[PDB]
RNA sequence: GAAGACAUUGUCAGGUGGGGAGUUUGGCUGGGGCGGCACAUCUGUUAAACGAUAACGCAGAUGUCCUAAGGGGGGCUCAUG
RNA sequence: AAAUAUGUAAGAAGUCCUUGUUACUUAAUUGAACGUGGACAUUUGAAUGAAGAGCUUUUAGUGGGCCAUUUUUGGUAAGC
RNA sequence: CACGGACCAAGGAGUCUAACGUCUAUGCGAGUGUUUGGGUGUAAAACCCAUACGCGUAAUGAAAGUGAACGUAGGUUGGGGCCUCGCAAGAGGUGCACAAUCGACCGAUCCUGAUGUCUUCGGAUGGAUUUGAGUAAGAGCAUAGCUGUUGGGACCCGAAAG
RNA sequence: UUGACCUCAAAUCAGGUAGGAGUACCCGCUGAACUUAAGCAUAUCAAUAAGCGGAGGAAAAGAAACCAACCGGGAUUGCCUUAGUAACGGCGAGUGAAGCGGCAAAAGCUCAAAUUUGAAAUCUGGUACCUUCGGUGCCCGAGUUGUAAUUUGGAGAGGGCAACUUUGGGGCCGUUCCUUGUCUAUGUUCCUUGGAACAGGACGUCAUAGAGGGUGAGAAUCCCGUGUGGCGAGGAGUGCGGUUCUUUGUAAAGUGCCUUCGAAGAGUCGAGUUGUUUGGGAAUGCAGCUCUAAGUGGGUGGUAAAUUCCAUCUAAAGCUAA
């Protein structure tokens, strides 16, 4: 996919578009990452600070699923219900007829509050969640029931 | 070698990869093979149904227990409770595993209903002859699914206690931090003269 | 062990109707038998001790088990296997050149 | 015959080891080498009355010293004649 | 103590009058800062111009320089 | 009075890849990606597809860990466009994007440290010349293309060496 | 003196086997430097090239001394991913896996350690015969310094009680596979050009066949073929289906309850040191030397150590397709 490249139009210009003074060359400041404490410090530092050094403590054999905990937040929680049933439990909006939430089915470990679900009681079983969504989905006139 | 606003790069090309590509040209062959190894296999053998049927086991890890999966084989245990032996089951067309164990009252009683269900849908042919035609089923997995088990309905009651579900999150996180230290403090407190 | 039903603390996880399965015939496999005991009493009475064995009984007697434990820890390498062998000592020590 | 639990042999450890191996052996620079540091800094001047401004340009300095030679207050007024 | 060169300003984000907020400030509802409300407009606050003004992204080549007028250092001087 | 070039023919030099950046096009869009694999086939094409997985939708902190609405998702200044009056010029209202600014929210840091208490635990509440690659009604995923980047024989030829 | 045993020899003893080639892919040993780091020694290149030994159609690996920390999975291999990640690293350049998950493919087992002891029940060889890729008899021998049956950890064995179930080898014929032969449609009609019609134009035919090639120029219809079906031949094999002859069997296997037992691999594991290697970090594996175990033990549980617990496997012997 390629003949729109420049290299058709330098044909017939001597340097390709390299220029004639710099004649370009292999690889005259090195190669790869090269000085980068020397003569390409003033590029790592400015476009990448942090690059050289440690900073924290070493994990031996981390296992991530051992920090496997996506998070939802209330304002997506009602996707959690299927549309067919959404709109009957949005209407009402009961006790003794709540809808249940296993928000670990759908793959979520915490819940978090980032904001405004509607007044509509709600049980939302959760591995983890946060002080905020609590009082919230209490507010509303739910509860969190907690699951391993 | 380096310039201007990028992202720092970790190509591992260092080596004579070239010496090593593999470029899977193969892929449609390969497939066309696999379906003719499955056909022949099937002629070959017999109105056998090409697998074993493999039990419902439950996974490992918080990531994935949640789901449930098919595993290897039905542990003596299940065999023996569904009332046949670990021989005859494996001339049956049952995968059969030594080496795991029945923990959980749920999946050796999902196991075992599995197996009545196959016992019940196979017929045996016997050992002399007479050979009732039969029309195979090419897929014991197909016929005998993974159903994922439900824990409760929709809708319910609202059954609160005001006792702070994160709170009890912090609670149990710090009972397990500071368990150690009480209980060299009351043991060392317990030295009374 | 039975759990709580919650992601954290000291028991945790999913409450679960248990099954305790059959007893494996392995975890039963240095346990030992009559034949064996019988075997190695006779060859211990034949073959009878090393140096490094007699050095010990003789590190007992005199220097204690402290400095036995750290001999046998260098002979052998683990403390733990220091340990049982001193105690092997002293049940030939204490049993046999008493009477 | 001699010798003898020593030598030898094996493994560690120390010393010796250009015999040999591998590598290195600075920059600026009125060519380079010798010389010097103009290679990190300060004052005045060059420097052309904002600022900036070179040369192995001029005249010099720095790698320290101080529990006071720091801080505050009070009183006094110095060199020289 | 020049000449040349150099900074700022030449107003609507402005000026004026009334009066609110504060944990700052004051001897003090005195100030400071920010505001409400109101008044002053088409010479709305020198000139000339404005082939548009402002803003961002990315990337090439370059990083040996040389000459002339004038200022100037070293040098006897030099196409130094 | 620097180098190559006696002449002619043919050959002859910024390529392909892995991962990427900005920008452009397209598809879907709080999602996206069928093509590891399976089914199917007028067969290495085209057609269909489950479960996963990747990225994204949540940051922050060394980590333990906590985890984004006082308020019509804030105020002020300006803002295209729209609306109302006006013959028009103008006036007023609303004001997306964007910009500047003052605040609020989440996290780390430093303080305060309540009701309660396995009496060493817990952490409210209120703050700060501190800090974050943050929130403050999501924009991303995939494919393709120019350009540029890195590693690769890496535009072509070229050492003394090892 | 005679005859044995043990150990060791010789024979052109009877019968066999190894060597070398090939070496793309495979199992190992050995082992660089160029190069990158804008210099260069660690590093990197690379556990690569070169060198050596050894195999097959695949090899190797392989049915846990595993992964884990789960509501727990469950031989091995490979792909997608994990992941340019945790980690290593003059923490510089650079390097860099694994568990989970999805899929392909799936397959499981064998020994030693047990007195058969009321009967070495086992086996090579030679010879005679035979329905001879083997069988029966007879005779020497090997072998109890342990050949068969039985058992391998998932278990299992010895006794006792109770009953119930299920069985093996051939011959033939079809089928499967492999190889191979053969047969199976239509214009060479007319005119022009041309040396030649396979061109052009007119009329037509076949088509589950207009793929290709050849023939004096671009031919489905001239030839071979192609497409579709049919008829045969010869081998491998019992992988399957119909047949026929032998019932081997007071044999073997499976299942329930009570009781007594339940052997499980050492110069090894492990440790210290050295060197090498690894992402492996107070030491990942390997090897050398030194020390050297145990049995309610041992290993592992990615920060050295002691104390107490827990979880999970069962090494130091072995086979095996995709």
């Amino acid at each position: 996919p390629s003949r729109f490249t420049k290299t058709r139009k330098h044909r017939g210009h001597v340097s390709a578009g390299k220029g004639r003074i710099g004649k370009h060359r292999k690889h005259p400041g090195g190669r790869g990452m090269a000085g980068g404490q020397h003569h390409h410090r003033i590029n790592m530092d400015k476009y990448h600070p942090g690059y050289f050094g440690k900073v924290g403590m070493r994990y031996f054999h981390k296992q991530q699923a051992h920090f496997w905990k996506p998070v939802l937040n209330l304002d997506k929680l009602w996707t959690l219900i299927p549309e067919d049933k959404r709109d009957q439990y949005l209407k009402s909006a009961s006790k003794e007829t709540a809808p249940v939430i296993d928000t670990l089915a759908a793959g979520y470990g915490k819940i978090l509050g980032k904001g405004r679900i509607p007044n509509v009681p709600v049980i939302v079983k959760a591995r983890f969640v946060s002080k905020l969504a609590e009082e919230k989905i209490r507010a509303a006139g739910g509860v969190v029931e907690l699951i391993a | 070698a380096i310039s201007k606003n990028l992202p720092i790069l970790k190509n591992h090309f260092r080596k004579h990869w070239q010496e090593r590509v593999k470029v899977h040209f193969d892929q449609a062959g390969k497939k066309v093979s696999r379906r003719n190894a499955r056909a022949t296999r099937a002629a070959k053998i017999a109105p056998r149904p090409l697998d074993l049927l493999r039990p419902v086991v439950r996974a490992p890890t918080v990531k994935y227990n949640r789901k449930v999966r098919a595993g290897r084989g039905f542990t003596l245990a299940e065999v023996k409770a569904a009332g046949l032996t670990a021989a005859y089951a494996r001339t049956i067309g049952i995968a059969v595993d030594h080496r795991r164990q029945n923990r959980n009252q749920e999946i050796f009683d999902a196991n075992v209903q599995r197996l009545k269900e196959y016992q019940s849908k196979i017929i045996v042919f016997p050992r002399n002859g007479k050979a009732p035609e039969a029309e195979q089923v090419l897929s014991a997995a197909a016929t005998f699914p993974i159903a994922q088990p439900a824990t409760d309905v929709e809708a319910r009651a609202v059954q609160d206690n005001g006792e702070s579900a994160f709170r009890t999150l912090r609670l149990a996180r710090s009972e397990k931090k500071f368990r150690g230290i009480r209980e060299k403090r009351a043991r060392e407190k317990a030295e009374a003269e | 062990t039975v759990k709580t039903g919650i992601a954290i603390g000291l028991n945790k996880g999913k409450k679960v109707t248990s099954m305790t399965p059959a007893p494996k015939i392995s975890y039963k496999k240095g346990a030992a038998s009559n034949r064996t005991k019988f075997v190695r009493s006779l060859v211990r009475e034949i073959a009878g001790l090393s140096p490094y064995e007699r050095r010990l009984i003789d590190l007992i007697r005199n220097s204690g088990e402290k400095r036995a434990r750290k001999v046998a820890k260098k002979r052998l390498g683990s403390f733990t296997r220091a340990k049982a062998k001193v105690e092997e000592m002293n049940n030939i020590i204490a049993a046999s050149r008493r009477h």
